[PDB]
């Protein structure tokens, strides 16, 4: 049954796909070449065939040429025998350089084999700070890598008691380089070096993982330089901040009121606070490495009053400055911090297309032991600073009187609103965002829009939920009005907008193949609907505008919703 | 014991399988367990927040009723019995072969017979338990796995979180799941959807996502099981066969609320009458016209049919008994079907001509590939003897047929490889298959031939088997033959292109030429192997012969492909010349 009936049929599949094709190499001849071109023009989600794999193990010529096209023949193999590891080696270096961005395909846990691992690297050989943007989203790709370190771990716990093949010099030759990929990637390490318990107890590779970061830690020291015993110290520093958010941990258990846990905190900080924050040596900020600490002010410091006990505080710089900045301690803010990174990472590729969203999106990092921090906010939260003013209109003109409502003209302030709505409905659409209301709506008197409440995605909502859209009933009022100006500026921004992205979001396909194997909520469930969803939601399938006039049809529907 | 490679398990478990959750249903998931070792894909569940309901008392005694009669459905082996507190795993086999997975997974399989077969054990299960009554249930891939007798062994649990396609030779297509609904693609009930709630549940109002929007439950009505019901189900499961993908649309599902829709009928076979009035009478209102397994039955497109299924049925239930003891079955059953033939097909001697005209007794058996899959299992040389009949019982397998079969024998040969005298067995059958007259249906079809018989005539010096090595010279020449039936590809690729002045006739030969030089390879290949042979008058070592002095007995049915690479008789005479020198000393 699972006996030589199994393998019988491999075998016959085997004759005939395998043997035929691969042979003395030649050039394709026919027009179906041209009608090829196209059908190997299909997306990355466009997974191969029990035929059209064998049509590219015979047309092997133009794919060489194709510089490109060799990772769709790569998703039609595997080194089942050495003789297919013989030509594919072969092959590896005969074809035109495979694209950086395809070589993110290949990394992907598929192709166990470490000669295709070490040829993607000099596919993808740039050892620069465009890295630190890929740190966004990349980690869930190295949840990929718990095989090459028990391997590995014959060599680098062991030795100390550019061309390569290396990962982990590959790592440091790119890393190393720049004092940010350093520092702040082991603390963006140290969030996961935090729970390493659970996956050395349900796994045991988190106690090799343990030994990894030891082990660069001890390939970055033992470099010794001036420059890699100074990053060894500001993270001990900046393990300093451990001590205050577990003296935090403490002051928030002698809470009382509002006021008498503020007072306790101001007290505690004055002392306290004040004497560490003066006391430490120029350890980095979390919104910047560059920026450093030589004080803090207890004075002004104040809390979000409420359990997950954000703050709101004021840091005296070696800088001069007093930077504003916000803990949230006793959380694990991992759904926070990836979706803020995915969000860099969307705006860097919407910032190579010339439009920006003016969304903010503030850094949040771990300094060690599940304890965290990130760039604070100022804000008008809620439809009660719109109500508190006239209306939208008159919103604008008290804070903004060259705006003056309808009777002046805003500039810029409007210009950065109407390109910023049409960035936010953009996010929606693709997100899916949970739980929104009239309180999850900081509408920046200067023209920055902060729709909020990321944290509730792939429509985390009981029934009833928001749209994929970015308008409610409130700015109904002013953008009726401005209807002939506004919502066509709105509407045609948008509309350029996702046609820009339909050109080269192909490699977020790739990321979101590897992105996607990280810790979000319930994906136990969701994977294969989602990468469907994706492709179906924005219809690559159909590159068809009168998809944006069924969706301004919806945007109608809208408004209209009193009874729609 | 209580994990194993889930923290999640409280038993010795071999993986976590898929998870899914419905839109007429909730959530479910599978589970591989290595119960006594043998890892197997049970159902998923948990009793610590399913008590509140414990309903299934019912169900688990129905199951007993249902699981109490081992038919061409599929029993569990212990479903029902296999509730418990962390752990309510309803206990099942290897199971994940959903049946559209399979039948994209093997095109080299899906034929006319074939479908009709599999769709017609099916038939059987649906009339059986309609009439041991479990009416209203419904229908999917999900349903159903592929047993190495193809028998289509239906379960209950219609969603099945391990399904989808498989091995589809034409494709660049991005994943699929959740395609017309909120899992795997349905079989709509016109009752249920459009009538009532496409759900299950009981309520007094009207959901959308799952799906209520029709009416208000009744105002508080419960379940109805119907054959009507099942007839539905039935009908979008089928054409997903037909035009090999589904037909579920909300526009089809609007137009069936309508009692009318969109067709596009994609298959001549389909639209005939014998299968488009059934169908369509399906289609038309389920329970307002009528669509009956019975009237099917009486009317299959041929009635003879039915009776070859229902009589050799018999033979099936004997199968269903056979998971008891596989070589007795073998060997007895090499006796019992010696009559099986005489009343199926009969030859009065045994040995069926492969090409008996346009078949003079209709045949196109594709349940000889169905027993081939049942007997592949390893047990006893009893096996040996029914190769052998099988060899000389050489029954209508077309070239093509013959040649999908072909997957094992050879595999055999390799398969006890350590027996050395299967080899002998084996090319008896390959002997027979050389002397079967039948066409190329591709021209690589003949250099599998100059790979595979390379790869095994290594295997010949691993031991050398005499008995194969005697016959090699003589099907030589119809190895050759398999040379002549490429030529006949040859001939159709000639079916496909519609002297002092230096003419151009040359292009029509030119190919065949360096296919003659390749032909000459495979002279020369014999040739090394032989010469190594001609040397090896003993299979030489430490001055000791192997004494293939049988080189002598084997020498005079070597006259066949003697002729073939004769012409460097230059070489072929030296080498003779160095065995002649010696058996002049040496021999008597």
């Amino acid at each position: 049954s699972m006996e030589n009936l199994v393998e019988s049929k491999h075998h016959k599949l085997a004759r005939s796909l395998r043997s035929g094709p691969s042979d003395h190499d030649l050039k394709p001849n026919a027009a179906t070449r041209d009608q090829l071109n196209i059908i190997v023009s299909y997306p990355p989600t466009k997974q191969l065939t029990y035929e059209e794999q064998d049509l590219v193990w015979k047309f092997r010529y133009y794919l060489t040429n194709q510089e490109k096209a060799l990772t769709k023949f790569l998703k039609c193999v595997n080194w089942d025998l050495p003789q297919e590891a013989k030509q594919a080696l072969e092959l590896l270096g005969k074809w035109k350089p495979m694209d950086v961005e395809d070589s993110l395909e290949l990394l992907s846990s598929h192709y166990t084999n470490p000669t295709v691992r070490r040829y993607a690297v000099a596919r993808l050989r740039q050892a620069d700070d465009e890295d630190l943007l890929m740190y966004l989203l990349q980690l869930v790709q190295a949840l990929k890598y718990e095989n090459f370190d028990d391997i590995k771990n014959g060599l680098e716990p062991t030795k100390k008691d550019n061309l390569e093949q290396d990962l982990c010099t590959f790592l440091i030759s790119r890393a190393c380089k720049n004092s940010t990929l350093a520092n702040y990637l082991y603390w963006y390490v140290i969030v996961e070096c935090e729970d390493q318990d659970t996956q050395q107890r349900d796994p045991k590779t988190h106690e090799m993982y343990l030994n990894v970061m030891r082990r660069f830690s001890q390939a970055l020291l033992k470099g010794d330089k001036s420059v890699r015993v100074m990053r060894s110290l500001l993270a001990a520093q900046q393990t300093f901040v451990d001590r205050l958010v577990h003296l935090m941990k403490a002051v928030q258990r002698e809470s009382g009121n509002r006021k008498k846990k503020n007072e306790r905190l101001q007290a505690l900080l004055g002392d306290n606070e004040k004497m560490n924050l003066s006391d430490v040596e120029l350890i980095p900020l979390p919104l910047e490495p560059q920026v450093k600490i030589r004080g803090i002010i207890p004075e002004t410091a104040t809390l979000f009053k409420s359990a997950l006990m954000p703050a709101q505080l004021f840091f005296k710089t070696e800088d001069g400055g007093k930077y504003p900045v916000i803990f949230k301690h006793g959380d694990d803010l991992r759904q926070d911090q990836l979706i803020l990174q995915i969000i860099s990472l969307m705006d860097k590729l919407l910032r190579k297309e010339n439009l920006d969203l003016k969304l903010t999106p503030y850094k949040v990092l771990a300094t060690s032991t599940k304890h965290g921090f990130m760039q604070f906010i100022q804000s008008v939260p809620v439809a009660e600073v719109l109500d508190t003013e006239g209306s939208i209109q008159n919103f604008f003109r008290k804070y903004a009187p060259s705006e003056n409502g309808p009777n002046g003209i805003s500039a810029e302030v409007m210009d950065t609103y109407v390109k910023s709505c049409a960035g936010y409905c953009v996010i929606t659409y693709i997100l899916g965002v949970g739980d929104r209301h009239l309180d999850n709506l900081l509408l920046t008197k200067t023209g920055k829009l902060f729709h909020i409440d990321f944290g509730y995605i792939l429509g985390r909502d009981p029934k009833p939920l928001p749209p994929p859209m970015k308008l409610n009933k409130e700015m109904v009022e002013g953008m009726g009005g401005t209807q002939s100006e506004q919502y066509q500026e709105f509407r045609k921004q948008c509309y350029t907008a996702f046609l820009h992205l339909r050109r080269y979001s192909n490699l977020i396909l790739n990321l979101f193949s590897l992105m996607v194997d990280a810790n979000i909520p319930d994906i136990a469930l969701e994977p294969d609907k989602t990468v469907k969803k994706v492709q179906d939601k924005f219809r690559l399938d159909l590159s068809d505008e009168e998809a944006v006039h069924y969706m301004q049809s919806l945007i109608d529907e809208s408004v209209h919703a009193l009874f729609a | 014991q209580i994990l194993s490679v889930e923290s999640y398990f409280s038993d010795i478990h071999d993986f976590e399988y898929d998870k899914s959750l419905g839109s007429t249903r909730f959530f479910k998931v599978a589970r591989a367990k290595h119960r006594e070792g043998l890892v197997v894909v049970k159902v998923f569940a948990i009793q610590d927040p399913t008590l509140p309901l414990t309903s299934y008392k019912q169900e688990l005694e129905e199951l007993k009723i249902r699981l109490n009669s081992a038919q061409n459905c599929l029993p569990f082996q212990k479903a029902s019995e296999k509730a418990s507190e962390k752990a309510a795993m309803l206990f099942r086999q290897y199971v994940r072969d959903n049946l559209y997975d399979r039948i994209s997974t093997r095109p080299f399989l899906n034929n006319i017979e074939k479908r009709w077969i599999a769709f017609q054990i099916l038939t059987a299960v649906d009339q059986a338990h309609k009439s041991g009554v479990r009416h209203g249930d419904i229908k999917t891939e999900n349903v159903m796995v592929t047993s190495w007798n193809w028998v289509l062994l239906t379960d209950f649990a219609s969603f099945k979180p391990t399904y989808l396609p498989e091995d589809n030779p034409a494709d660049f297509n991005y994943f699929f799941d959740t395609s017309r609904r909120r899992t795997c693609y349905i079989a709509p009930e016109r009752f249920v959807d459009g009538g009532m709630f496409a759900t299950e549940l009981e309520y007094m109002r009207d959901p959308s996502t799952p799906l209520v929007d029709l009416n208000s439950n009744q105002r508080t009505r419960g379940e109805l099981k119907r054959a009507m019901d099942i007839f539905s189900a039935g009908c979008v499961i089928a054409e997903l066969f037909t035009e090999g993908v589904p037909l579920f649309d909300l526009s089809q599902l609007l137009a069936y609320r309508n009692g009318h829709f969109f067709p596009e009928q994609v298959l001549n076979k389909i639209e005939d009458h014998s299968i488009r009035e059934l169908v369509t009478q399906m289609i038309h209102r389920e329970p307002d016209k009528r669509l009956e397994a019975e009237d099917y039955l009486k009317q299959q497109r041929g009635n003879a049919f039915p009776e070859i299924f229902y009589t050799f049925l018999q033979p099936y239930m004997a199968q269903f008994a056979k998971e008891t003891f596989l070589s007795a079955d073998e060997r007895i059953l090499v006796i019992r079907k010696d009559l099986g033939n005489i009343i199926h097909n009969l030859c009065g001697h045994d040995l069926p001509e492969k090409a008996e005209g346009e078949p003079k007794e209709n045949g196109l058996v594709i349940l000889v590939s169905v027993i081939t899959s049942c007997l592949q299992t390893l047990k006893y040389c009893d096996s040996k003897l029914a190769a052998l009949e099988l060899i000389l019982h050489l029954a209508p397998r077309l070239s093509v047929e013959i040649l999908l079969d072909r997957i094992t024998p050879y595999l055999l040969h390799f398969s006890n490889d350590s027996v050395p005298r299967v080899r002998a067995e084996a090319l008896r059958t390959l002997t027979k298959v050389l002397a079967l007259v039948k066409e190329v249906p591709r021209n690589d079809i003949n250099i599998y031939p100059e790979y595979i018989l390379p790869g095994i005539a290594h295997l010949a010096q691993d031991d050398a088997t005499i008995v194969r090595l005697a016959y090699a010279e003589n099907i030589a020449l119809l190895a050759e033959t398999a040379l002549r039936f490429l030529e006949l590809v040859q001939l159709k690729n000639l079916n496909m292109e519609n002297h002092p002045n230096g003419n151009y006739d040359t292009e029509l030969q030119a190919l065949h030429e360096m296919v003659q030089q390749k032909v000459v390879t495979l002279l020369s290949d014999p040739e090394n192997i032989v010469k190594q042979t001609l040397m090896e008058n003993g299979i030489t070592r430490l001055c000791v012969f192997f004494g293939r002095q049988k080189a002598n007995d084997v020498l005079l049915s070597h006259m066949i492909t003697f002729l073939n690479d004769k012409n460097d008789w230059h070489l072929r005479g030296a080498f003779f010349d160095s065995i002649v020198g010696v058996a002049a000393y040496v021999g008597w």
